[PDB]
């Protein structure tokens, strides 16, 4: 059996083409699970630091990276802050 | 982490890799195989958790396979100027603009090489022709290394955890040794998905923080094989 298998057509626009795979899963296990990642290793300001600036710093990303995280937390109703912060979770403690 | 590019005696080159991260209970869970569509046709398979858009396993059908592991090297400070000043890559969005537009296993090996990235980080590439294995070892600016397989040099397969593969890996973590010892017992002549996912499955190089296994072959697509790990 092994994991889930889903499709995703990057012939959808960026913000589209992850959501048709968000309806199998409980928006709350999602959201909840994101806090667990968060709350416990970074501090609020910087979290406010974020999203205080995080819709310039998407300014600076990559379009299509930005644009299928952004989707996803609307749908979600995930602050971007908080979708920015786990995708470059590793680039965020790697040194 | 753990990543595995190795030939058999036959000429073919399989690749498999272990994902060890903490906040293992949720992840599992989330874990999941991803086929992205071009033109409702497949352009690439990828291993990701719900949310992450990067890829740090991924399979182009018939070209090759690539996988990350962490490299932790530099100051704090360098990944901030290389995100934000220079705007650099980051590396599991590299790693997958590499499976949907590199072209050739070639092709693939020179984009994860020379491509801007925000941190370092150990890219394993596998592909469908023998000899095509790589493990290239990534400064943020350029390549620190690029490690080649060799056969007929006595080298059949790859072994790269966290630790440059010139220097000793460290007493606390070794999953290294035990990997290369399961290897060295297994032989070119048994080397297998089937048998190299029993490599990955030994202690600790399967431990208490893996989260899944995958064994793939870049020549045989269709035998993409992930399995999500309940230690
Ligand atoms: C409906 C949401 C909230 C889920 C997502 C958002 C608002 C961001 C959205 C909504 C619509 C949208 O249009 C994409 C279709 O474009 C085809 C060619 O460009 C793109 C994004
Ligand atoms: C905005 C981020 C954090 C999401 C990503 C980037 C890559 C820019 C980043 C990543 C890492 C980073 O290091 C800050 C560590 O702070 C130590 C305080 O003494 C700073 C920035
Ligand atoms: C993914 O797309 C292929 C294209 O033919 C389709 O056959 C397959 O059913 C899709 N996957 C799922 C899980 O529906
Ligand atoms: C969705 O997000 C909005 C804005 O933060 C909030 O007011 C609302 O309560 C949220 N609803 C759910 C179901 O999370
Ligand atoms: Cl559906
Ligand atoms: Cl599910
Ligand atoms: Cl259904
Ligand atoms: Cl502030
Ligand atoms: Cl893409
Ligand atoms: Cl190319
Ligand atoms: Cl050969
Ligand atoms: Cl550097
Ligand atoms: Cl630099
Ligand atoms: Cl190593
Ligand atoms: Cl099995
Ligand atoms: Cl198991």
């Amino acid at each position: 059996p092994g994991p889930p298998l889903f499709n995703v057509s990057l012939d959808v626009a960026p913000e589209l083409r992850w959501l048709p795979v968000l309806r199998h899963y409980d928006v709350e296990l999602v959201r909840a699970a994101v806090a667990q990642v968060i709350g416990d290793r970074v501090p609020k300001w910087v979290l406010a630091l974020i999203e205080k600036g995080a819709l310039k710093l998407e300014r600076l990303l990559p379009p299509p990276f930005t644009a299928e995280i952004r989707g996803m937390c609307d749908f979600l109703n995930l602050s971007l802050a908080d979708g920015l912060l786990v995708n470059l979770a590793y680039e965020y403690s790697a040194f | 982490c753990t990543s595995i590019v190795a030939q058999d005696s036959r000429g073919h080159v399989y690749h498999g890799r272990n994902l060890d991260y903490p906040y293992g209970s949720i992840l599992r869970k989330l874990t999941v195989d991803v086929q992205f569509l071009k033109n409702g046709q497949i352009a690439f398979t990828g291993t990701t958790f719900i949310g992450y858009v990067g890829l740090w396993t991924g399979q182009s059908p018939h070209k090759f396979t690539v996988s990350g592991d962490e490299r932790d090297r530099g100051w704090w400070w360098e990944n901030l100027v290389a995100a934000l000043f220079l705007r650099h890559s980051p590396i599991s969005w590299l790693l997958r603009t590499t499976l949907s537009e590199a072209e050739s296993f070639e092709a693939a090996v020179y984009r994860l090489a020379k491509t801007p990235l925000i941190a370092d980080v150990y890219y394993i590439v596998g592909g469908t022709n023998p000899r095509e294995g790589v493990v290239i070892t990534r400064n943020r600016d350029g390549p620190a290394d690029i490690w080649p397989l060799d056969p007929l040099k006595g080298v059949w397969f790859l072994v790269e955890t966290n630790y440059d593969h010139w220097k000793p890996a460290p007493e606390e973590d070794d999953r290294r040794t035990p990997a290369i010892k399961a290897l060295n017992a297994t032989g070119q002549a048994k080397l297998s998905l089937e048998t190299l996912f029993q490599v990955l499955s030994v202690v600790p190089v399967y431990n208490n923080y893996t989260i899944y296994t995958t064994v793939m072959s870049a020549a045989s697509p269709d035998k993409y094989m992930t399995r999500i790990r309940n230690p």
